[PDB]
RNA sequence: GGGCCCGCACAAGCGGUGGAGCAUGUGGUUUAAUUCGAUGCAACGCGAAGAACCUUACCUGGCCUUGACAUACUAGAAACUUUCCAGAGAUGGAUUGGUGAAUCUAGAUACAGGUGCUGCAUGGCUGUCGUCAGCUCGUGUCGUGAGAUGUUGGGUUAAGUCCCGCAACGAGCGCAACCCUUUUCCUUACUUGCCAGCAUUUCGGAUGGGAACUUUAAGGAUACUGCCAGUGACAAACUGGAGGAAGGCGGGGACGACGUCAAGUCAUCAUGGCCCUUACGGCCAGGGCUACACACGUGCUACAAUGGUCGGUACAAAGGGUUGCUACACAGCGAUGUGAUGCUAAUCUCAAAAAGCCGAUCGUAGUCCGGAUUGGAGUCUGCAACUCGACUCCAUGAAGUCGGAAUCGCUAGUAAUCGCGGAUCAGAAUGCCGCGGUGAAUACGUUCCCGGG
RNA sequence: GUCGGGCUCAUAACCCGAAG
RNA sequence: UUUU
């Protein structure tokens, strides 16, 4: 079969690495990686006023980032979904994957 | 105005009421808050006070107030002048 | 007037976050409202000790806490009792198996929070200022600091009307981004209302970004 | 014999493909004049080809998505002299002088918290 | 070139010309238009006096001048009489849709007024 | 905010969720063209006639801490005066200062 | 300002490569509306080029002076709308032969300078 | 009280406000109440990123009393879950199942509760001068000494920026730089995005395929007066030109020194003091915050021909979607309704961009301009649109023909003009915060007006 | 003269408009 | 030109 991981983070530093971990952790037991494709960025954006009473002018503009990776598994051996299930992953990333 | 595939909206108390006195011909005025309920062609005759903010306001249903909601019979903001 | 924050003005240049966890834009709220409440528990649950960062992170439908604490005997106590019954409490809060993670604090003379809740412990058993603000900002520049200010504010003394006053050894520079400080604030509560405690220390400059 | 060339204006690409053969162009999977109405934005596409006295010695085939007519037309000139100066590399004084190398850098500036359009503020008034 | 007691205007289209009879707007006298059988584009100069006929034999059907004017000027006295909000605030020439009367209501209130 | 305000807000979503099954299925009755209108007519007798708490029409949305009704954030839970005081020291994952 | 500044440079327009017809057309636009413009023009243009034989770029540069340059490109693109004759490529085609010939509307109005010159 | 310098401060230009109608905030007045706060610049589309009930603080009536909520005490009962009657509801009564921790009930003392007062008792947060260029220290020197110098003087700069003279020599915080985004190129990455070259085509990148190009998004390179000429004090800086995508700070943001105004906020929150405690606390239904002789601030729409209407036909960016967005089909003039498909999204969808271009018509009229106000008939959200919602259809068709004295914004992808999206939110934007399309005129200068050094 | 608007941190002079 |  097919393995499609999604990768998705608010930190991409952190994506990066987890990306670029798996991937070799997959080319060590095996082969055919489909790369780090980088999906468009989610950005949303508040404005909060700073002042407790009265003062429109005055805000603080905020931001979140939501940063989404895809790799792809095209042909896996019977000893990478394991070397793949037998992987811990810090915090703040969500891992998805699927099989079509 | 109301959607007509709902019909026109009436209180349960106030349709309790209004119906309980239509079988005993009484005269007595009937007090509520509702005025948000619709007027029935069945209310034609009754006397209704209605609540107004401060007081209970008596309204005389005519065969032309048919189709109003109760609190167009009963302002409820005062206003003479300003000179 | 109207400075910006310190910390929260370089969050992605040299500075971290204390809460590291994804969530689903519909689960974002639940999860922040959670662990408010396990910061504004572990803030009094851990008074008397020396508490001065607490981080979050959930890893795959869990929770972990690091308590970086400067006298970590206490928040143990003896080796069986005092980490084993809070993750206990920090269940029913999270919702999820909690852990709980110690960090040892060397030098606690260079994190603004622990200098603050000192000088703040001692303004509130009416102690000069002056005297704790001198006193403070010469303990600190000898375990190394390239910088300290401290300034309090507030019916100084008993005063009747208040003022603000602050002291400064060596160089802070607060708009260069690349240069890590610390910063902190605590309130005394003293007989005559609410004093404010701040304090900025600075370590050095950062080289390399993130 | 088939050279590439590049051109950005606003928000518009201009994929360009120069190569030999008599004057024809299309724009799109549709001619110049099917393409723009604005008669002087064929003016501004025809404008490098016309310079070097040419005009007929060259197949044009292009493609551009992004922006609107005179966003569109600028980067179709500019990629059409990229993709001549790809060509022969000694053309690109003369098309230097008439200022068809420089790319337009010029963007829409963001608007800004507390002004009514990135520059123009609120009626002011005293008392 | 007189429908409805009514001399409209010769040198126009007939599409705009027939607005010019109170109680006729313009998808009105589209429909009188087709239905009677006539183009929009034509002028009322250009009309033969037998199709005349059949536009007036159209125009009869809707309400006109006199019989639509009396008509909205007897819904209004019977709000004012029975005496419900909106009667009232006919009485008052306010706005009656729940406009704002703080400001920006002259035009049921007309000029202003000094003190 | 007062205490009694906080307490007014738990009173009414507490009754919300507890007639939540009923009123959604009598909205479904009520939307329904197979049945009876009859059916359809006593099920718009019974919706009407629950508890004026039970809607959720009435529920206004304040801060997670304090109780504030004004400046909301769905996003987060909280309004504005301690969302940048959490934001602010580093506690909300993610958020930065925005700049173009 | 207070120090000092330069001028800008106009592309002159892609038609007949004039810089002066391309600044006359720049007076003309209004809210960025430079097809209006240039419609307007270049219609103008070919109009006086279609009666009275004679290069374009040439008889309005020619005209130019007759009335002089900023200022003197205001009064004709104001009284050729205050004229009612036709569409505005065809009063603006109309003030330009009038000015030629020596007329009283905008040729005429400089005239006015001359007596309080 | 004098002198110099700077900034859309004036001057030059372009477009507005003051005039009309409507939207919105304020004052006043009225009211049972029209809840409270913000008053030159720096209050007046401000708290409020959204008052039908709720919100809600206000008014009228009906109600409770250790309380809606906490802690410590005693006695009884699993919490929990059905059916009904009275009542506007709060609230009382009756019924059905269920069998030491949690969990309700009853009683009782300390107490709880207070958006009640003081922002002139305060913490925290904010405005303002103003992104203005200043505020200091250690030595070494002068004045018995408090102190001065440094930091003042000639130029230059966005700048206490730099050079030069100088009893000063250095150094710190401010300025700049480090951070974000845009403009050129390079490397890794090739799907849900791409289609140059092959074939296949039901003409649809659609499908074999391809990894070029566009793009997507992570890391690098590049600009420094580096090169040429002059000006300039052996100077700093300035003027020109060659390359280059770009040239002298390339464009925009974030970042707001020491301090001023007893500036604003006890109604976000916390807090010293004072005050209420069968009420200044708590729970309901209805009303009000939407009133209307009037005055002001901020906007929107027009007064038309560079335009209105009708038919045909092009070209975006950025955002939102599972209690949600909906291809498509049918019904209706339409708002919408029913069915039914795809979508947890570079995949499906909002979605049509609009101004533009080509054709016909209107021919300067209070009009085929303008859309206020009113009458009649409907749709949707919601327990409910009377007070007091939004939208659709038919009819009606005000004022208004460019606005007195005066006054405002703007120096370039800007002003002007044209559409698109979101936060709040069941519903309710002409406000607020963003996105792209088209795309100008002007700057001799510093006497004058305003603020600052 | 009065009433409204303008200029002013405020006020008057002054300016504009209106009613009589 | 009156007052701070
Ligand atoms: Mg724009
Ligand atoms: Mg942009
Ligand atoms: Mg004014
Ligand atoms: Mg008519
Ligand atoms: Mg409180
Ligand atoms: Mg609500
Ligand atoms: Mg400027
Ligand atoms: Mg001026
Ligand atoms: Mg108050
Ligand atoms: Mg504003
Ligand atoms: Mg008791
Ligand atoms: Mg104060
Ligand atoms: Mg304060
Ligand atoms: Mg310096
Ligand atoms: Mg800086
Ligand atoms: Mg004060
Ligand atoms: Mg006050
Ligand atoms: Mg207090
Ligand atoms: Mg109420
Ligand atoms: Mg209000
Ligand atoms: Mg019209
Ligand atoms: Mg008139
Ligand atoms: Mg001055
Ligand atoms: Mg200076």
């Amino acid at each position: 079969q097919r393995i499609r991981i999604r990768l998705k983070s608010f930190d991409h530093r952190l994506i990066d690495q987890s990306a670029q971990e798996i991937v070799e952790t997959a080319k060590r037991t095996g082969a055919q990686v489909c790369g780090p494709i980088p999906m468009p960025t989610r950005i949303e954006r508040f404005n909060v006023l700073t002042s407790p009473h009265v003062n429109k002018d005055a805000r603080d503009q905020y931001e979140i980032r939501t940063y989404k990776r895809l790799i792809d598994i095209v042909q896996p051996t019977d000893k990478t979904v394991d070397a793949l299930m037998k992987l811990d992953l810090a915090a703040g990333v969500d891992v998805q994957i699927a099989l079509g | 105005p109301r959607s007509l595939k709902k019909g026109p909206f009436v209180d349960a108390h106030l349709f309790a009421k209004v119906e309980a006195a239509v079988a005993s011909n009484s005269r007595k005025p009937i007090k509520t808050w509702s005025r948000r309920s619709m007027i029935l062609p069945d209310f034609v005759g009754l006397t209704i006070s209605v609540h107004n903010g401060r007081n209970h306001v008596p309204v005389i249903v005519t065969e032309h107030m048919v189709g109003h909601k109760l609190g167009e019979f009963a302002p409820t903001r005062t206003y003479r002048g300003h000179g | 007037g109207q400075k910006v924050h310190p910390i929260g003005i370089r969050l992605g240049v040299v500075k971290r976050h204390n809460a590291n966890w994804y969530a689903n834009p519909k689960q974002y709220a639940e999860y922040l409202l959670k662990d408010l409440q396990v910061r504004e528990f572990l803030t009094k649950k851990l008074k008397n000790a020396m508490v001065s960062n607490i981080l979050i992170e959930r890893p795959s439908g869990a929770a972990k806490v690091t308590i970086s604490t400067a006298r970590p005997g206490i928040v143990i106590g003896k080796k069986g009792e005092d980490i084993e019954k809070l993750q206990r409490e920090l269940t029913n809060i999270m919702g999820v198996p909690a852990q709980v993670s110690i960090n040892e604090i060397d030098r606690p003379d260079l994190d603004a929070r622990l200098v603050a809740e000192a000088i703040a412990s001692q303004l509130e058993k009416r102690v000069m200022f002056r005297r704790a603000m001198k006193r403070a900002v010469q303990n600190t520049m000898r375990a190394g600091a390239k910088g300290i200010k401290v300034e309090v504010s507030g019916r100084l003394g008993g005063a009747e009307i208040a003022r603000t006053e602050w002291y400064r050894e060596g160089r802070v520079p607060l708009h260069t981004l690349r240069a890590d400080i610390d910063y902190a604030t605590m309130r005394a509560e003293t007989t005559y209302g609410t004093i404010g405690v701040k304090v900025w220390i600075f370590r050095g400059e950062i080289l390399g970004g993130m | 014999a088939t050279n590439y060339g590049t051109g950005r204006r606003k928000t518009a690409t201009a994929r360009v493909f120069l190569s030999a053969g008599t004057g024809k162009l299309v724009i799109n999977n549709r001619t110049l004049e099917q393409y723009f109405g604005r008669e002087t934005a064929r003016m501004v596409v025809r404008q490098p080809l016309e310079l070097l006295e040419a005009t007929e010695k060259y197949d044009l085939y292009i493609t551009v998505k992004g922006g609107g007519i005179g966003g569109q037309a600028g980067a179709i000139r500019h990629g059409i002299t990229r993709a001549l100066i790809a060509a022969d590399e000694t053309l690109k004084p003369v098309l230097r002088q008439a200022g068809f190398v420089t790319r337009d850098a010029r963007e829409v500036e963001r608007k800004k918290l507390g002004l009514r359009k990135a520059r123009k503020r609120p009626q002011f008034s005293k008392r | 070139a007189r429908i409805a007691g009514v001399n409209i205007p010769d040198n126009k289209h007939a599409v705009i010309s027939l607005t010019y009879i109170f109680g006729i707007g313009r998808h009105t006298a589209k429909n009188i238009l087709a239905a009677v059988g006539i183009t929009e584009t034509t002028k009322i100069r250009e009309l033969d006096d037998a199709q005349l006929d059949a536009i007036r034999a159209e125009v009869a059907k809707v309400p006109t001048e006199g019989d639509l004017r009396r008509e909205i000027s007897m819904n209004i006295k019977r709000l004012m009489d029975l005496g419900c909000y909106r009667g009232l605030r006919h009485r008052r020439s306010l706005p009656v849709r729940g406009q704002r009367t703080k400001t920006n209501a002259r035009t049921r209130k007309g000029p202003r007024k000094p003190i | 905010a007062k205490k009694g305000m906080i307490n007014r807000e738990l009173k009414r979503e507490k009754t919300v969720a507890k007639y939540a099954a009923k009123r959604a299925e009598l909205k479904a009755t009520i939307a329904n063209v197979n049945a009876s209108d009859e059916e359809r007519f006593e099920a718009m007798l019974k919706l009407q006639a629950l508890p004026r708490n039970a809607s959720p029409v009435r529920l206004r949305n304040r801060c997670g801490l304090t109780g504030r009704p004004h400046g909301y954030f769905r996003k987060f839970g909280l309004s504005r005066n301690k969302l940048r005081d959490t934001v602010m020291q580093g506690d909300v994952p993610g958020v930065v200062k925005a700049s173009w | 300002r207070r120090r000092v500044v330069a001028a800008r440079e106009i592309l002159p327009d892609p038609k007949f490569s004039s810089q002066t017809i391309a600044k006359f057309m720049n007076h003309v636009m209004q809210d960025g509306k430079k097809s209006i413009a240039e419609s307007i023009v270049y219609g103008a243009l070919e109009r006086v080029q279609e009666k009275n034989k004679v290069d374009p770029v040439e008889f309005f540069e020619t005209t130019l002076e007759k009335v002089r340059t900023a200022l003197a490109m205001r009064w004709l693109v104001d009284a050729a709308a205050k004229r009612s004759e036709k569409t505005m490529a065809l009063r603006l085609a109309g003030e330009l032969l009038d000015a030629a010939e020596g007329k009283g509307a905008a040729i005429k109005k400089r005239e006015d300078v001359h007596r309080m010159a």
